[PDB]
């Protein structure tokens, strides 16, 4: 079915510089004019957390630091400025339909 | 608030089954679909299964890794969902989390409240 | 002797927003009314997918609709615990979410579509309009000239749903003094302004106003000049101000608060995105003309825009003729707004509309034991998918006053002494009270209509009032009647 | 048919749908009787003349009692009862102008 | 799961099997005033001058009665008229884009509506022809 | 089978029982001999 591959897999990017996750999908997730790709961000020691829902909006507790991805097939999470706190490893989820599906799994580590 | 309890994960030989318990107090877990969710050591998080909530149906939707070896289930009496693994292989030890949308029907859900998740060992 | 014929329209085609031009024949020598019969196709909103939970789309008049989630209120945020949401049709059918083609709006018809429908009606010859009105004047002739008598019938005109008078059962009631059986009386309604999933096509049957409807002693004859050069333009309304859609979906939330008593509440909230109404296929497109075979009253109208806050006075020249009676009518343009999600309803009404909600409740508490009977164990708050709306029509103006040039003549008269006593004490049998505050009646010249002689004739319309200005305006609307004299 | 409903639950636990329901409806329901038309078209055919010719059912009985008969005439509420003039205004005066 | 009992029309029950255990509820028609005069005829040593029915007499009800002058013929004929009554002050939510309002209901009592024991009814039945439009054309009666 | 709306009545004035009655504007007529027509208005120079 629905493939989604994350081109980056590290990228060890310095403190207060922007960070950017690809997520590319088999074919187009847009269903009823809102694109249905999840972001889900999970911290060392934690379960996970969702970050984004409907690949523009976020969840209460998100900083404005965390841009709303793309549109169409291919999206890119963008954090403008990397607090430390944003250590971990980042998910790109499928929601179009069952079965649905997790992205590779990007791990950004500062440096 | 919402919570989740994971219970649980050991060991287990590679070849029995495993019924997880996952135990809600949200006040509306009975009408929240319940997703199950993998994550392997050394991988990345894999979707297992999802069930629906009451009102409409009681549909269930699987992996195609785990189709028919799984029974995802749901007791809304005492608030719970369970997974039932049969025949599970080596390759099944993982952390595995009980995921509840805030939502009716799993279709198009957002797997907003989580628990602690247990850890599932095969040997 | 008379008999009728029909006038095939000129234009060829008719369609909704287009102008429709009629030729009036030579068969005789008088002719003074006449009917424009249109047969409105069958409509019908578009199949509409159900929506996802926790969705927020962009719905119609600005206004935001939104599916929220479990645990949370209607704006998707600020969490209610207990709260459950799932979509209903509009008779309590459910309908799973994410169907393809799962429900459709259901259509309904203006109130009184027949007078919205000709928002134009001019009478040319040759160009030199000799009648050009509105649906606004053919509304303030509606509330003031109609007896009340021919109401149901001119309502079967126009296609306003008549109310059918239904009873129960009998039932026993006690007499009181200081038992009986008594059948309660209900009302109910079928016509096309009760939302429908198909609207029958509806019938129209249109009067068209002139000089000459008055009297069928005053037709103008056909002789004097070519039938060759009358025509009769009507601009009709667009698609979107005849028919509106209603919500087919609702969104239903149940929410059980716990403790004693345990409380379980069922409320609706409508979805309602806008969806597409096919469009609407005028047939048998007649005018029916009344045929004779063997000084004047002229609706002399003007309609203008103020938009000045809590007291405003205008300007104009153009009425010289004399007068008898004069009808004002003053509406919010926010009445006719197509941001107004009512203004299908009270595209007629002269006055402010608020709307007043009654939400009928079924209640119910149950004890589930015999010994802690203080309180219920349980209770039902079941509500009604769509509650019991009543449009109050409330003033606007707190004093009118037409000043003329050398005279001030009504000066600062309260808006109820007007809209009530003139109507009341004035006009004979012919001019019926007014149900709207705005639906004002003011005497310049004689008694407004019992007989043909006049007694004796002869006007800037200004107002202090309570309304809001620059944000929402207000409109006047004159139907004055001018004696005409002909040579 | 009025029928009151109530939904209750006995529990805290399982609240998704009521434990109970109760629909209880009135012994004698609201009855309305709709008088729908039976013509279509009407037609007083004379003998030289045809007269009334397919007028429409709705147009006879609505706009001619509207517009004909002065203040006597009330107009019908049912769809059956039309009413067609001949001659002359039905009741205005003690005066023919022609038959 | 179907059960069935025996219920009287207000809800009273009714043990099946019982001897003169009910009654049926008599209702009078819908104007048995124009109903009751089926055939009014006059007659001059036979040679009818004016003979009508109730249909006529129906059709110039729906028709020449202003409807002003419902009420007193409804009481003529012997038909219920509708009764006005109130309920409570009931608390509303005015929205405009908190006050104090009263429903009303309607209730009948008359003929029509079923009773056990119909109370006599007085009908005063008016008789049409030629001479009851007006006053100056009633026919002499020494000729 | 049918579509039919409920039609409902209901009262906003003072007889309607409220905490606080807005101020109320009576007017009310005056019926004499000279009231019936406008021709049988009695002189005011006599």
């Amino acid at each position: 079915d629905i493939v989604l591959t994350q081109t980056p897999r590290s990228l060890s990017v310095s403190p207060g510089e922007p960070a950017s996750i690809s997520c590319r999908s088999s074919q187009s997730l847009e269903e009823y004019g809102k694109n249905w790709l999840s972001w889900y961000q999970q911290k060392p020691g934690q379960s996970p957390r969702l970050l984004i829902y409907q690949a523009t909006n976020r969840a209460s507790w998100v900083p404005e630091r965390f841009s709303g991805s793309g549109s169409g097939t291919d999206f890119t999470l963008k954090i403008s400025r990397v607090e430390a706190e944003d250590v971990g490893v980042y998910y790109c989820f499928q929601d179009l339909q069952p079965p649905n599906g997790f992205g590779a799994g990007t791990k950004l580590e500062l440096k | 608030e919402v919570k989740l309890v994971e219970s649980g994960g050991g060991l287990v030989q590679p070849g029995g089954s495993l019924k997880l318990s996952c135990v809600g107090s949200g006040s509306t877990f009975s009408s929240d679909a319940v997703s199950w969710v993998r994550q392997a050591p050394g991988k990345g998080l894999e979707w297992l299964a999802g069930i629906d909530g009451d009102g409409g149906g009681g549909s269930t939707y699987y992996a195609d890794s785990v189709k028919g070896r799984f029974t995802i289930s749901r007791d809304n009496s005492q608030k719970t969902a369970y997974l039932q693994m049969n025949s599970l292989r080596t390759d099944d030890t993982a952390r595995y989390y009980c995921a509840e949308c805030p939502m009716v029907l799993l279709a198009k859900c957002s797997m907003e409240f989580w628990g602690p998740g247990v850890e599932v060992v095969v040997s | 002797g008379f008999e009728y014929n029909k006038v095939r329209p000129h234009t060829g085609t008719p369609t909704l927003g287009n102008k429709l031009t009629f030729g009036i024949p030579q068969y005789g020598d008088f002719f003074h009314d006449m009917v424009g019969h249109h047969i409105l196709g069958a409509c019908h909103s578009s199949w509409q997918d159900a929506p996802i939970q926790g969705t927020s789309q962009m719905g119609a008049h600005g206004q935001l609709q939104t599916f929220p989630r479990n645990g949370y209120d209607w704006d998707n945020q600020t969490p209610l615990e207990g709260a459950v949401y799932t979509l209903v049709d509009p008779f309590g059918r459910p309908i799973v979410p994410g169907t393809k083609n799962a429900y459709r709006n259901l259509v309904y018809y203006c109130e009184y579509p027949g007078e919205r429908l000709y928002e134009n009606v001019r009478f040319d010859v040759n160009g030199n309009s000799l009648d050009e009105y509105s649906s606004d004047v053919t509304t303030l002739v509606r509330k003031f000239c109609i007896p009340g008598d021919k109401m149901t019938g001119y309502k079967h005109l126009v296609g306003q749903e008549v109310s059918v008078e239904g009873t129960s059962g009998p039932l026993l009631c006690n007499i009181h003094d200081l038992l009986d059986i008594r059948r309660n009386v209900h009302y109910s309604c079928n016509g096309p302004q009760t939302p429908k999933y198909y609207q029958p096509p509806l019938a129209l049957w249109i009067k068209l106003r002139f000089w000459f409807n008055e009297n069928v002693n005053l037709a103008i004859p056909s002789v004097s000049i070519p039938f060759g050069e009358r025509f009769i333009t009507i601009k009709l309304a667009s698609q979107k101000d005849l028919v509106n859609e209603f919500p087919g979906l609702f969104v239903r939330q149940s929410r059980f608060i716990a403790g004693r008593p345990s409380r379980r509440n069922i409320r609706f909230k409508p979805w309602f995105i806008p969806g597409v109404i096919n469009e609407i296929s005028l047939t048998n497109n007649e005018l029916y003309i009344n045929n004779l075979f063997v000084l004047i009253r002229v609706h002399k109208t003007q309609v203008t825009h103020t938009n000045n806050n809590h007291h405003d006075e205008k300007l104009m020249s153009a009425l010289k003729w004399p007068i008898e009676y004069m009808f004002i009518g003053l509406k919010p343009t926010w009445n006719i707004s197509d941001q107004n999600p009512h203004q299908h309803r009270d595209w007629h009404k002269f006055g402010h509309v608020v709307n007043a909600i009654m939400q009928p409740t079924h209640h119910a508490e149950i004890s589930f034991q015999d010994r802690d009977t203080a309180l219920p164990d349980a209770c039902s708050s079941i509500s009604d998918i769509s509650p019991v709306t009543y449009p109050i029509t409330l003033p606007i103006i707190k004093n009118i006053s037409v000043t003329a040039h050398g005279i001030n003549l009504i000066d600062k008269f309260p808006s109820k002494f007007c809209s009530s006593y003139i109507p009341f004490h004035y006009g004979g049998n012919a001019i019926k009270t007014p149900d709207d505050p705005g639906a004002m009646m003011i005497t310049f010249a004689l008694k407004p209509r019992e007989e043909y002689q006049p007694s004796g004739h002869i006007f800037y319309i200004s107002w202090d009032t309570d309304y809001v200005g620059s944000i929402t305006t207000a409109d006047l609307v004159v139907s004055a009647s001018a004696i005409n004299f002909l040579l």
